[PDB]
């Protein structure tokens, strides 16, 4: 039996080593790559340490282990909500800014506690390990799962069993994000996760300083899956103790909060070595205890995490551009854009939430459409280094005409952009107001949806600004 | 102003 497992293993780091396949082929690729690793999910037993009945009745050790390591455990409990899962319910009345939730270090589980755990020898031999510290957290996380004893079991124990992710999603789930940015990303995540597996079972079968490790008996596909999602849920960057550096860690009793809309009330105390959340608005007794995640897009969120954010405030899409190589002033373009810090060709994101374009792509776009005379104006000059200075203001535009020729531009970019998409706005709607899907299935939709209309939106922002500024030319 | 500002789930690159 475990030859078998070897052999696909073999076949699944081979396909997953393979250079990236061309345009068009991915989805294929994808398919291949989801055969092989459901075979390999199918000769196996899921996951390898399972805890009998619910998550709920473990809730309570969790919090019994933190109160007893330093942990604030006064003001909040563990509660099903419907919308959002198992979250912190406020049971006294808590005010905003007040510091209610603090984490001292020894609970947290990092990449340093990884490398003086049992994963120790394996991580200081393993190069993967050595430079993946979110990997090497996984691994940690699957060791101590595995460990009966573990220092971090009652926090493991109340850990998810499952998740939505994309690495999760039947396969016509995935075939919803068609034609999006984002499913190109979702392709990337199960690669790297297969090729991962494929690679981390060999070592586990080979290596003499895993034998002792709880790993070398059974490793499965779905606890890579696993360990990898958890991680990539809930890993934070954090200081060393010294504040000199950075690492991964695992927040046990504050990573159990869920999002909304606002600022990071997050942050490390050096001195009392802990982390420390203050709350982000008032919470009255009975209401749900909310942070902010972070200003992450929708597809972060939905191939991260595993939630689409209805109402994303800092929701975005990525765009290309460049300056040609063609164009006879590409040099004086290159010049202006390098005086004001932005490269001559990049990647752009556009939002919903007004402005659409920021600062740096409205001085790109500026410089993009300006003259030969307006370049040197920009180049040479007195005042040259404030206009250029002045180039991603909106109050200071260079002219009236380059403000209709960029604001032309950008609005047939994203029409054509709108128009490289497999279904429109209004199917979609459609699909998701009069079909009953599963809550994954939702998420593409919604996804695909919200860069369409992050699209659209730029579309309309686009022409009404160039009518607005086609307007004052002709006063 | 939070001299160590913390993000839950925050993106790391996985292509080892
Ligand atoms: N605002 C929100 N809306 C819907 N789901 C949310 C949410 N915020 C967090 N979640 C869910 O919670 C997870 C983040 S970890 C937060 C704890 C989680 N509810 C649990 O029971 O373990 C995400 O995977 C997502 O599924």
């Amino acid at each position: 039996s475990p030859k078998e497992i070897l052999n696909l293993t073999s076949e699944l780091l081979q396909k997953c080593s393979s250079p990236a396949p061309g345009p068009g082929k991915e989805w294929e690729e994808y398919v291949q790559i989801r055969t092989l690793v459901e075979k390999i999910r199918k000769k196996q037993k899921g996951l390898s340490v399972t805890f009998d009945g619910k998550r709920e009745d473990y809730f309570p050790d969790l919090m019994k282990w933190a109160s007893e390591n330093g942990a604030s455990v006064e003001g909040f409990e563990m509660v099903n909500f419907k919308e959002e899962g198992f979250g912190l319910r406020a049971t006294r009345d808590i005010k905003a800014e007040e510091l209610f939730l603090w984490v001292p270090r020894k609970l947290l589980m990092t990449v340093e506690s990884a490398k003086n755990s049992v994963l120790g020898p394996l991580y200081s031999q393993d190069r993967i390990l050595q430079a993946m510290g979110n990997i090497a957290l996984a691994f940690h996380l699957l060791c101590e799962r595995a460990s009966p004893n573990s220092f971090w079991q009652p926090y493991i124990q109340t850990l998810p069993s499952e998740y939505d992710t994309p690495l999760y999603f039947e396969e016509d789930e995935v075939r919803y994000l068609q034609s999006t940015q984002a499913i190109h990303d979702v392709f990337s995540q199960y690669k790297n996760t297969a090729r991962q597996y494929a690679y981390f079972y060999k070592v586990i079968q080979t290596h003499p300083h895993a034998n002792k490790l709880p790993l070398k008996d059974s490793f499965t596909y779905e606890d890579y899956r696993w360990a990898v999602s958890s991680v990539m849920t809930r890993q934070n960057q954090i200081p060393t103790e010294d504040g000199s550096r950075v690492t991964l860690a695992l927040i046990p009793l504050w990573d159990m909060c869920n999002h909304t809309n606002g600022l990071i009330t997050t942050g490390y105390n050096l001195e009392d070595d802990r982390c420390e959340c203050v709350a982000l608005q008032d919470f009255r007794a009975g209401e749900q205890i909310y942070i902010f995640y972070g200003t992450r897009s929708n597809a972060e969120f939905v191939i991260h995490s595993g939630f689409f954010f209805d109402n994303n405030s800092h929701d975005r899409v990525k765009i290309k551009l460049g300056v040609s190589k063609s164009d006879r002033l590409y040099a004086m373009k290159a010049e202006v854009l390098a005086r004001a810090g932005i490269p001559t060709s990049s990647v752009f994101a556009l939002h919903f939430t007004e402005p659409p374009i920021s600062a740096q792509l409205l001085a790109f776009l500026r410089v993009f459409c300006m003259t030969e005379e307006e370049l040197k104006e920009h180049l040479l000059g007195d005042s040259a280094i404030d206009r250029i200075f002045t180039l991603g203001n909106s109050e200071f535009p260079v002219s009236w005409d380059n403000e209709v020729k960029l604001w032309t531009f950008l609005e047939d970019r994203a029409s054509l952009l709108l128009k490289t998409y497999k279904t429109t706005i209004e199917e979609d709607k459609s699909v998701l107001k009069n079909h009953d899907l599963s809550v994954r299935a939702k998420m593409a939709i919604k996804l695909r949806l919200g860069e369409k209309e992050i699209l659209e939106k730029a579309v309309k922002s686009a022409a009404v600004n160039r009518e607005y500024y086609r307007q004052q030319m002709e006063e | 102003t939070l001299k160590y500002p913390i993000e839950a789930g925050i993106v790391t690159n996985w292509d080892d």
